[PDB]
């Protein structure tokens, strides 16, 4: 292994920079079914251990894969248990190590009663005089931590590990949106006659995955959509369509159909 | 000098109606200032009748362009006129080159004339117009042939910012009509830009077109491109890509530096009381509420008379605008303001499906439950094709509306219409019927509503193999109808589907529980407690099991437990006071259980203070008075809760058991054959059924009660049945 090479060799911004890691990923780390993936994915926490968010955007694009393996045979052959708790430690340091507060996101909404950076609500008629105006919402706060992965706040975990990659849209490479959009395109319809169509192999169970991982896994299909990923992007959320239309989830089946209706 | 200001007056207006008046009276002196003003209204009065078309062919030779160039080389000729007109007049020369297809010497004068010494502060409109054209055509000039991307900035982003001046302008002096070459020089740039990668600079560019005061013609202008960089600002960046339209661009980004400064640009929103939106989901927001309104000022709403091709467009813009309003709200879960947003929508659709379904998916998505059921007749009424419609009103029916009659009407509709979807058609008819038996009167009309839920529960199961709510609700049912081992089966079949669930590890202890399978049913509950802790009626079933083989102190701790467990995760919403009334009163049983009738008054009492007439509080209570010996009072709070609910069963059980040792056989015989009639398979019933009927002599149908009785408590549960939900 090239990178069992590498490895050796490591174990301070010009450590960063490297292609050669993923190529060698491709031809030594292609395979799953070597357990040495976790101290080194322990090496992937380093790389996130600091503050320096190159090692970050292009050291973290690898953990779908061990999402569909490591979590498909886990949560379910044997299998360790252990980078659950890896990933929940990113959760911890996604939510709380900003600072060393936690993080309460909110947004406040914009009216047309209000002056603002775009138009003016004085010199228009009464239409858009009267409303709770100037006003915050809260759409994720707060949020406390978790000690070892449970069942009952995997997808909780799983949905703001994937509410990091709704802040970094654009600093994503087009590998992540493959291997990210194929995996998150066979998770939806895994135990279903429609993967009978898509021929997506694997272990043949329905993931229980929630409705808010679907509408913020919409927008990650929606970003996949503008960067030539067309196809697999359109018959992925389609996929969402069905998993929404037979399990009955008002809101993916509203966002994505509202895609179904928003493409060319 | 004030003959100049009348007709600069017309001139800075625009109005190419009178100035043939005007050189008509202008007098005596001899001048060049009549070829100029014909000329230039003979060129805006071919634009007043023919105007330019994109992808248009070198013209000429053309009689009123060999008109127009009569007038320029008069006025080029004889020179009787300010230098600046003269300027103008080679714009309009080139601009005449452009058009025959001349490339060459139309540089030449572009090279030569010079518009950016030409100053932009204190400029006559009509100054401002052909200048700006002269941006325009000049670019194109520039375009036409083979850094000429820099050239594209300066022609381009100059044409927009100065004919921004111009329609600021324009819109200054008549408050004191849209042109080809506004659209070249405001479009072509930001769309060279995306042409060219230049994610940057387009965003700038958007955010200077669109951070210029709203003026009355680039309305069209401005709702398209608040959707086009909605769009962007949705499609391909993330908050860690943004910054706010106050702020800088970044140098180094995976979505090019300034070269000039203008002397003067348009009136750009800034102050105190503005808005600057910290994030790309506020700002598309912001874009989109205003190409909400601006969708409301565009919209003809389908008049239809003869109106078709006209309004099409209309809709699919707006179309576009909600899809994307769609998704902003949606990722971020504000679904009540995208209730209102759609609602704000609904003045298009007359028959347009698209927008009633997706109005229906965004009621249902907040909560709201009876107008999302009419929409979605109303969707019926629209498609018939769809059974996702139906089989949500069948959900929404059966939910928290509760409207089982409707519930069946919507699942006949769906039965009237692949497998995936008509297997839930009759898992939604089955619920249905399961829930109209829960809650008929006779016993009879009970029985059939049992049978038929049982059938289209066996429906569903055939249909699907791979449904755990099939089978997990087949099991359900069939665990209604005491059917055990059977039931068991199925639940095999569930957990065989997915062995990490609530209600299918907690229908497989209370099985396990009906066969006094104490420990092993108590593993259960110890496995699917220790994935899924903050449950709450695993926690119940704990409790309980505790109660049969563990004894009353681990169920006291398991009890202050789920104090822990409520306290923990609330401190507000309705069911956790029922929840917590729940935990105050399975511990108030465990005293009981001991026999101590104080500390059980202290836990009901506690109850008491939240619901303080339901019944299951009353029954406490009166199983309290049956502990510390007054049977008296004890009838008193049985004949409480009979009026609260004269359907609950066991407040008849132990009542009529009172009036068993009270003598009045009459009466517990009339409330026991009532019991009877509201719920028969309950045990104690027929216990003090017999007993009354062995105060009576009958002593065959008292020992057909007795063995009705074993019976139905070898098919008991620990917890009834009733409580893992029937929700779709």
């Amino acid at each position: 292994g090239v990178v069992e090479e590498w490895l050796s060799e490591f174990k301070l911004p010009n450590y960063a920079t490297k292609s050669s890691l993923v190529s060698s990923l491709y031809k030594v780390i292609q395979e799953p079914q070597s357990e040495l993936l976790e101290p080194v994915c322990h090496q992937l926490f380093e790389f996130y251990r600091s503050g320096e968010e190159q090692l970050l955007q292009f050291t973290l694009q690898f953990l779908p894969e061990l999402i569909w393996c490591y979590l498909a045979v886990s949560a379910s052959v044997h299998s360790s248990g252990c980078i659950e708790a890896l990933l929940l430690g990113v959760y911890n340091l996604e939510i709380v190590d900003k600072q060393g507060h936690t993080k309460v996101l909110s947004f406040t909404i914009p009216s047309l009663s209000k002056p603002s950076v775009y138009h003016e609500p004085s010199s228009i008629g009464s239409m858009a005089l009267t409303q709770h105006g100037l006003s915050k919402v809260v759409y994720s706060g707060p949020h406390p931590q978790r000690e070892m992965l449970t069942a009952q706040n995997r997808f909780e975990v799983l949905t703001f590990l994937l509410l990091c990659y709704n802040a970094a849209l654009t600093y994503m490479p087009s590998v992540s949106l493959q291997s990210l959009c194929q995996i998150c395109s066979r998770i939806c319809v895994c135990g279903y006659p429609r993967q009978h169509v898509r021929k997506y192999k694997g272990i043949s169970s329905r993931i229980p995955v929630s409705s808010g991982f679907m509408v913020q896994m919409l927008t990650g299909i929606y970003f996949a959509f503008y960067n030539g990923e067309w196809d697999l992007a359109q018959k992925a959320l389609d996929d969402i369509i069905y998993r929404a239309q037979l399990e009955l989830y008002p809101e993916p089946l509203l966002v994505a159909n509202a895609i179904k209706a928003s493409l060319p | 000098s004030r003959l100049e200001t009348e007709i600069e007056r017309c001139r800075s207006e625009c109005q190419w109606e009178r100035i043939p008046e005007l050189v008509k009276q202008l007098l005596i002196a001899n001048d060049d200032m009549a070829e100029l003003l014909l000329g230039e209204s003979k060129l805006e009065q071919y634009l007043k009748e023919h105007p330019l078309r994109q992808g248009a062919s070198p013209r000429g030779p053309k009689p009123q362009l060999t008109e127009v160039r009569k007038h320029l080389t008069a006025a080029l000729d004889r020179g009787n006129l300010k230098s600046e007109f003269l300027q103008e007049s080679n714009l309009i020369m080139a601009k005449l080159n452009y058009v025959e297809g001349d490339y060459k010497e139309a540089l030449n004068i572009y090279a030569r004339v010079g518009l950016d010494d030409l100053p932009l502060t204190a400029v006559p409109p009509y100054r401002l117009r052909v200048i700006a054209e002269a941006y325009a055509t000049k670019g194109l000039c520039l375009e036409k042939l083979p850094d000429r991307e820099q050239d594209v900035i300066t022609c381009y982003e100059k044409a927009g910012d100065i004919a921004l001046l111009y329609l600021q302008e324009i819109e200054r002096v008549i408050l004191s009509e849209l042109g080809f070459f506004l659209e070249t020089g405001l479009q072509r740039a930001h769309v060279l830009y995306f042409k060219n990668g230049n994610l940057t600079r387009g965003v700038g560019r958007f955010r200077e077109l669109l951070r210029a005061v709203e003026t009355r013609t680039t309305q069209n202008l401005r709702m398209t491109i608040a959707r086009q960089l909605a769009e962007i600002l949705l499609r391909g960046m993330c908050e860690q890509s943004y910054w706010n339209p106050l702020e800088d661009p970044p140098c180094q980004s995976p979505l090019n530096t300034k070269t000039y400064t203008l002397t003067r640009r348009a009136r750009v929103y800034s102050g105190e009381n503005i808005f600057c939106p910290q994030e790309n989901t506020e700002e598309a927001l912001l874009l989109l509420l205003i190409s909400e309104s601006m969708a409301n000022r565009d919209a003809v709403l389908s008049r239809i008379p003869e109106h078709k091709s006209d309004r099409l467009i209309s809709l699919q813009s707006a179309s576009v605008v909600y899809d994307l309003l769609t998704i902003a709200l949606g990722r971020r879960g504000q679904y009540e303001m995208l209730s209102e947003c759609l609602e704000r929508a609904m003045k298009f659709a007359f028959e347009e499906f698209h927008l009633w379904y997706q109005f229906a998916l965004s009621l249902m998505a907040a909560g709201k439950s009876a107008r999302a059921v009419k929409v979605l007749k109303e969707c019926i009424r629209l498609k018939p094709d769809d059974a996702t419609i139906p089989l949500l009103a069948a959900k929404l029916c059966m939910g928290s509306l509760h409207w089982l009659e409707e519930a069946e009407k919507f699942a006949k509709t769906v039965v009237d219409v692949t497998s995936e979807f008509k297997a839930k058609g009759y898992l939604a008819l089955g619920l249905t019927y399961s829930l109209q038996a829960t809650d008929a009167s006779l016993r009879g009309m009970q029985e059939v509503l049992q049978r038929k839920a049982l059938l289209a529960f066996q429906r569903a199961h055939s249909l699907s193999p791979t449904d755990h709510q099939a089978a997990f609700y087949l099991a359900l049912q069939l665990a209604i109808s005491r059917q055990i081992p059977e039931a068991l089966g199925y639940v095999r079949q569930a957990l065989q589907l997915q062995g990490d669930d609530a209600n299918s590890l907690h229908l497989l202890a209370l099985l396990l529980s009906a066969q006094k399978h104490y420990h092993d049913a108590l593993n259960i509950i110890d496995m699917a407690l220790s994935e899924y802790p903050e449950n709450f009626i695993l926690l119940f079933s704990k409790v309980k099991l505790q109660s049969l083989c563990r004894g009353p102190d681990e169920a006291l701790l398991t009890c202050k437990h789920m104090l822990q467990i409520w306290k923990s995760c609330y401190n507000g919403p309705l069911h956790p006071w029922m929840t917590l009334a729940q935990i105050w009163l399975h511990a108030a049983e465990v005293y009981i259980g001991i026999g101590k009738p104080a500390e059980a008054t202290a836990c009901t009492q506690e109850a008491a203070n939240l619901f303080p007439m339901s019944h299951n509080v009353l029954y406490m209570r009166g199983q309290i008075a049956e502990l510390r010996g007054s049977m008296d009072e004890a009838r008193r709070w049985y004949e409480e809760a009979l009026a609260i609910s004269p359907t609950h069963v066991k407040s008849m059980q132990r009542l009529a058991l009172i009036l068993h040792q009270l003598g009045r056989y009459s009466l517990a015989e009339k409330i026991l054959r009532d019991a009877v009639q509201v719920n028969s398979t309950a045990h104690e019933v027929w216990n003090g059924l017999g007993e009354v009927l062995q105060a009576q002599g009958n002593d065959a149908a008292a020992t057909e009660c007795f063995l009705t009785a074993l019976e139905l408590e070898a098919s008991s549960p620990a917890v009834p049945f009733t409580i893992i939900p029937r929700v779709l």
